[PDB]
RNA sequence: CCGAGGGUAGGGCCCGUGACUGGGGCGAAGUCGUAACAAGGUAGCUGUACCGGAAGGUGCGGCUGGAU
RNA sequence: GCUAAUCCCCCAUGUGGACCCGCCCCUUGGGGUGUGUCCAAAGGGCUUUGCCCGCUUCCGGAUGGGCCCGCGUCCCAUCAGCUAGUUGGUGGGGUAAUGGCCCACCAAGGCGACGACGGGUAGCCGGUCUGAGAGGAUGGCCGGCCACAGGGGCACUGAGACACGGGCCCCACUCCUACGGGAGGCAGCAGUUAGGAAUCUUCCGCAAUGGGCGCAAGCCUGACGGAGCGACGCCGCUUGGAGGAAGAAGCCCUUCGGGGUGUAAACUCCUGAACCCGGGACGAAACCCCCGACGAGGGGACUGACGGUACCGGGGUAAUAGCGCCGGCCAACUCCGUGCCAGCAGCCGCGGUAAUACGGAGGGCGCGAGCGUUACCCGGAUUCACUGGGCGUAAAGGGCGUGUAGGCGGCCUGGGGCGUCCCAUGUGAAAGACCACGGCUCAACCGUGGGGGAGCGUGGGAUACGCUCAGGCUAGACGG
């Protein structure tokens, strides 16, 4: 009627908060950063997508994220944005 | 090294991908005879260059779906639907195998 | 991590380990990557220890981490000398 | 046959038919008596062979031979059963073992008594 | 444990002279003397012709009560001489006679292989200058079979050495009386010994 | 005809139990090279190609043991025994570890070897295995 | 959305069990007849068919493993 | 509501890495490089312009894994047809990562007598048991791998789990309760109950080896090391040794003279299993500590559950024997009793008034702290026959043709080298097995060494035969 691993319980759950918060945000950001490139609207879907690659790799820092993880994630980001704006192009700012 | 094997298309029918029959000979572990043996494999085909009676050889590749391990390496041997034949035969003698 | 070991062998009353690399978290006396030597703690018999040297070494040079026993026998063969 | 046959068909590995399908593959079963009788055997022996027909633990009900001259079997007797038949017997193909919960040894016995659950005597 | 029971009816029922009690068996006193017919109630019967499976049974009796031996350490001996190089006839007799307890008999620090057998349980033979209490104990060619420092003051083997100095023990041993110890120099060859056996029936027996 | 090697193995087998002087065998070539090894060996006293009714065919000329005493008169044989191994429904390889002694040497056996068909004296010599032709005694 | 499973409905396979019913094996000295074994007193066997308390009988065609 | 930090975010720096678009090498996503963007952190202890444990980013090594492929892997065909995420494609999601793994759409595919699908049974291998081998049988102990953790589903945390002693939910069951409500998961170690012919101590200690955490002293460790019960198995040992009569008594047989048990006993002497006393273990020297340099190398210290056991020495009592069998196979026979009864029986068979076969007794044979029995595996069984069988009458030729698949195929020349043969090389873990040697007094048990293969990967080679391709022939076959 005890242990060390209720501990170990009472943490994972402060973790799964901080994970899921973090990945949240993730899919948000870059989300909103390819709708606003097939707009197109470069420069406001770039200063996005930029903080979308910032939140990543800031993941990817601990847990939350593989390395792997946030460079798959990072690939697909600006791979979409780079066809969708190809229709309607200007890309100013730049991020590529 | 990457199994490679060598077979012949018995089946073009699907896109990217062609139906390989290998056979292969060994004798028999307890009866010693050498008997024929033959598995057919589904092998990638991006190019759509392959068709019936083909000689190609396969080469152990990375999945390319459930089953296609194996990409077409090069060509043998073309039209050889003498081959196909003696496949096609066997498989619509089974219907004669029924209740 | 790679650890240098004692795998006890012999019978009840009657030890006799090898001088093993083997993986921190396999059990004892399971499988090992290599024997490179052998221990009879009692001395019953005039070679009671052995130790492939030059392969300890590399053991040691590569990353295996030795026993507070084992390091003493590999000590008391030389593996560590000037 | 040829080669070429073998090679399709093979050697059929035979099976053996166990004799005591009654022990379920134990060496030995319990029951209890239902009947106890004599039955009379067949050609050419004449005789009043004591059986029972015992209902066992492993769901099934066989008669057993009582083997040794006297018994103390009854209705409702806890039993151990062996394997073996008895050949003048037909459909007897176990024995009860003697000295064993109901089953009494044999009185007076002295020679194999080892075979009969009776003990050394003074 | 070993047979503990009457000696004499051991060789009348196998019909030779087992020389298992020492003295008694050179005296006309000797029951292979007087009555040389198998014991109990049957012995004066003429017998009939036996089988061959009586015959090698019978080889194989006499064989194993000469050594005073269990069945089991005597069967246990005979695979390890069939398993090994060769010739097994010959093995089975050397890793038989290989026994301490017999090469305390043919040293002759004990006048019956049964008395040898107690001379070695009860510890006054040592090998090598180690008390060695074991009767199945194997010699081997190069020991020194002795008897101990605080049993060499004791009657039995003091007497059982006297008529030693008598005797001219086999060739692969070797006996210095008054030092009371032996050397075992060789297992022995096959005519070593001229052993009442046949040892090849012995091979055949257990061969069915 | 389905074995033609199994065919002259036993021409040659119902020739002497007759006691014929000579029997012939369709020619080929890797029949001669069996009996190059029949004749050498003293199985045979050998052959020659001949000519049958305008095709090739191999006189072979047997041979048997001196005319012996008692009821039964008949010599005994030169080739006791000659056995067909390999057939064409179930070949016989051997390595040269597992090439067999015919008759613990006083007989031979017949095998063809990527040197040539050879004895299986002569294969251990060469080291080479083969497949296992026949088994001569 | 998927989803353990719960519910409804309809199938397939297997096991056990059932009044009664079919024949089967076995069981020292039951009742009936005598089909087969000798040409077994109608040569026998045979596929089929039909009949009869029972073996069996008879038809058709077939076999000799049928006698003189 | 207060509050600390190796907890948590933001900025900075970018050795560096990641990502995107370019070019270069390579060739499946391998490696380079340039532009843009994006991501680092943590401090603590002592003797302190110095070390030590920690931290961060990247590379490499090493070890441990994931995934994919060839091949091998039981019974029923009285299971013969199976298939909609089904097979492939495009896009995407997902993951460490390939993939119908998952989703949308597109195409109409995938599989099967070389046994698909279904039903039955089963964890698999190193090995074990048998066998002349071939083969058969088997997978407990030990080692490797897999699978599961009351029955199912699920994910979370994390390098790693979809986690036996973690979490969520549904089900079945059980339990506490103050009756409002709550709890549990021995296929961990003991132990209980039930089932069963049947299977152990609620023991001791971390001293050793090994694991976790720690700078370290150390702490935890039912892993383990040992102790306990069980002839379950194997091995070793004892219950005595020598002497002792033409031979006690008792018992058995007898032709009534005698024969047997039987040197067996008694009895004389000798030794001295047990038990009594004393001494008393190896397994344990490292970690730490000193000098040196917290290294190398020297030297010091403490630590034993088993155990006051093994063993050593000294004393010292003649000190358990039983079980099966005696008609043939098959080793060992007489008397009585019984009278197809009582009974025996692995098979052939014994018993009906002179039974070596039932029961007892004497005697005898085989083993011996065992001996018998039952069950099951292999052998004998060449009785599934590859080694190594058969089919006129013993069981066995299809009622007869025709023909698909398939098996098999004449003579001569050559090209290849698939079979096949050879050489080299990698793999074939440890344990086991076998041989040599050694340690426990021997042995069982155990250490050390040695020696091999088959099978598969790769490199080189041979070309007779089998294969294939090509060319020629006419003896098979077919036609005029
Ligand atoms: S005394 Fe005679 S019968 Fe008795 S054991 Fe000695 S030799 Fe044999
Ligand atoms: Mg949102
Ligand atoms: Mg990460
Ligand atoms: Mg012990
Ligand atoms: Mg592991
Ligand atoms: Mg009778
Ligand atoms: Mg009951
Ligand atoms: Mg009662
Ligand atoms: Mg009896
Ligand atoms: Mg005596
Ligand atoms: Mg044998
Ligand atoms: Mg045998
Ligand atoms: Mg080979
Ligand atoms: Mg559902
Ligand atoms: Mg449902
Ligand atoms: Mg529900
Ligand atoms: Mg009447
Ligand atoms: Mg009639
Ligand atoms: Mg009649
Ligand atoms: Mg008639
Ligand atoms: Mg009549
Ligand atoms: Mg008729
Ligand atoms: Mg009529
Ligand atoms: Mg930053
Ligand atoms: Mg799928
Ligand atoms: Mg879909
Ligand atoms: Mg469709
Ligand atoms: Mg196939
Ligand atoms: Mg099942
Ligand atoms: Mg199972
Ligand atoms: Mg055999
Ligand atoms: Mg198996
Ligand atoms: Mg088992
Ligand atoms: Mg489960
Ligand atoms: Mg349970
Ligand atoms: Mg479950
Ligand atoms: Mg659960
Ligand atoms: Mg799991
Ligand atoms: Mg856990
Ligand atoms: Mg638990
Ligand atoms: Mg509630
Ligand atoms: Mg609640
Ligand atoms: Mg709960
Ligand atoms: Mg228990
Ligand atoms: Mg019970
Ligand atoms: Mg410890
Ligand atoms: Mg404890
Ligand atoms: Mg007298
Ligand atoms: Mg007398
Ligand atoms: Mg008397
Ligand atoms: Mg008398
Ligand atoms: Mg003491
Ligand atoms: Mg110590
Ligand atoms: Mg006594
Ligand atoms: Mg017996
Ligand atoms: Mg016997
Ligand atoms: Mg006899
Ligand atoms: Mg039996
Ligand atoms: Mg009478
Ligand atoms: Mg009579
Ligand atoms: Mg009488
Ligand atoms: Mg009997
Ligand atoms: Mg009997
Ligand atoms: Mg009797
Ligand atoms: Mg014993
Ligand atoms: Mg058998
Ligand atoms: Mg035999
Ligand atoms: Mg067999
Ligand atoms: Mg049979
Ligand atoms: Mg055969
Ligand atoms: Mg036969
Ligand atoms: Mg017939
Ligand atoms: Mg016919
Ligand atoms: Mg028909
Ligand atoms: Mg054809
Ligand atoms: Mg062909
Ligand atoms: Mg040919
Ligand atoms: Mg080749
Ligand atoms: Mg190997
Ligand atoms: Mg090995
Ligand atoms: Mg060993
Ligand atoms: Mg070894």
């Amino acid at each position: 009627r005890n242990l060390s691993a209720l501990k170990r319980h009472r943490q994972s759950l402060k973790r799964r908060l901080r994970n899921k918060a973090k990945k949240s945000a993730i899919k948000t950001l870059s989300k909103k950063a390819i709708q606003l490139a097939q707009e197109g609207k470069a420069e406001e879907a770039l200063k996005i997508m930029r903080k979308a690659e910032s939140l990543i790799d800031k993941a990817a820092k601990g847990s939350t994220l593989h390395k792997n993880a946030a460079a798959r994630r990072k690939s697909r980001l600006m791979r979409k944005v780079r066809q969708l704006l190809e229709a309607a192009g200007a890309p100013l700012i730049g991020g590529g | 090294p990457k199994k490679v094997l060598t077979g012949v298309v018995v089946s073009d029918k699907m896109q990217k991908t062609v139906t390989v029959l290998v056979e292969r000979q060994f004798p028999h572990p307890l009866y010693g005879k050498v008997i024929k043996r033959s598995k057919k494999y589904l092998a990638h085909d991006p190019e759509e260059k392959y068709k019936l009676g083909d000689v190609v050889e396969i080469i152990e590749s990375r999945p390319i779906s459930k089953r296609k391990r194996f990409r077409v390496l090069r060509l043998v041997e073309s039209g050889r639907m003498d081959l196909v034949e003696k496949y096609l035969i066997r498989r619509q003698n089974y219907e004669s195998l029924s209740k | 991590m790679v650890k240098i070991r004692l795998a006890r062998f012999g019978s009840k009353h009657n030890p006799h380990y090898r001088i093993v690399v083997t993986d921190a978290r396999r059990k004892r006396d399971g499988k090992y990557i290599e024997k490179i030597g052998y221990y009879d703690p009692r001395k019953t018999t005039p070679d009671w220890l052995k130790v492939d040297v030059e392969r300890a070494r590399y053991w040691l040079s590569v990353g295996a981490q030795p026993t507070d026993t084992a390091r003493r026998l590999l000590r008391q063969a030389g593996v560590f000398r000037q | 046959p040829t080669i070429n046959q073998l090679v399709r068909k093979g050697r059929e590995k035979v099976r053996k038919k166990s004799k005591v399908p009654a022990l379920k593959g134990a060496p030995f079963r319990r029951g209890v008596c239902t009947v106890v009788r004599t039955v009379t055997p067949k050609k050419p022996n004449s005789a009043l062979r004591k059986v029972a027909k015992v209902r066992l633990t492993s769901g099934y009900e066989v008669t057993a031979y009582i083997p040794g001259e006297g018994h103390n079997l009854q209705e409702h007797s806890v039993v151990l059963i062996r394997g073996g038949r008895v050949k003048d017997l037909p459909g007897v193909r176990y024995h009860i073992v003697r000295g064993v919960y109901d089953a009494a040894g044999v009185k007076d016995r002295k020679k194999s008594r080892s075979k009969y659950g009776t003990k050394k005597p003074k | 444990g070993r047979y503990i029971g009457p000696v004499c009816r051991l060789c009348r029922r196998e019909g030779v002279k087992l020389y298992l009690k020492g003295e008694r068996c050179y005296s006309p006193k000797c029951a292979m003397e007087r009555r040389p017919y198998p014991p109990g109630q049957h012995g004066q019967k003429r017998a009939r012709r036996p089988s061959d499976y009586a015959v090698r049974l019978r080889e194989k009796q006499k064989l194993r009560r000469i050594y005073g031996i269990s069945e089991r350490q005597f069967r246990n001996l005979f695979e390890e001489a069939s398993k090994k190089k060769g010739v097994t006839g010959s093995v089975f007799l050397g890793l038989l006679e290989s026994r301490l307890d017999n090469v305390v008999y043919r040293l002759g620090f004990a006048v019956s292989r049964r008395q040898a057998r107690q001379l070695v349980r009860h510890g006054h033979i040592t090998v090598n200058g180690r008390r060695v209490d074991l009767p199945s104990y194997r010699v081997r060619p190069g020991d020194e079979i002795a008897v101990a420092e605080k049993s060499r003051n004791l009657e039995l083997i003091r007497q059982n050495l006297e008529a030693m100095k008598g005797r001219k023990v086999g060739p692969w041993l070797s006996l210095d009386v008054e030092g009371m110890k032996g050397k075992f120099l060789r297992l022995p060859d096959r005519e070593d010994l001229a052993l009442p056996v046949n040892e090849q029936l012995v091979i055949e027996f257990y061969s069915r | 005809l389905t074995d033609p090697i199994a065919d002259m193995l036993t021409r040659i087998r119902n020739a002497t139990r007759v006691y014929k002087e000579s029997t012939d065998v369709p020619a080929s070539r890797f029949k001669e090279e069996i009996l190059r090894i029949l004749a050498r060996e003293g199985f045979i006293k050998g052959y020659e190609r001949v000519d049958v009714d305008g095709k090739p065919y191999l006189r072979v000329y047997l041979k048997y043991g001196p005319r012996r005493q008692g009821p039964d008169p008949r010599p005994e044989q030169v080739i006791h025994h000659i056995r067909r191994i390999s057939k064409p429904g179930r070949r016989v390889y051997v390595g040269v570890k597992e090439i067999p002694r015919v008759r613990r040497g006083l007989g031979i056996a017949i095998l063809s070897t990527s040197k040539g068909v050879l004895t299986d004296r002569e294969a251990r010599k060469l080291g080479v295995g083969g497949e296992l032709i026949c088994e001569v005694w």
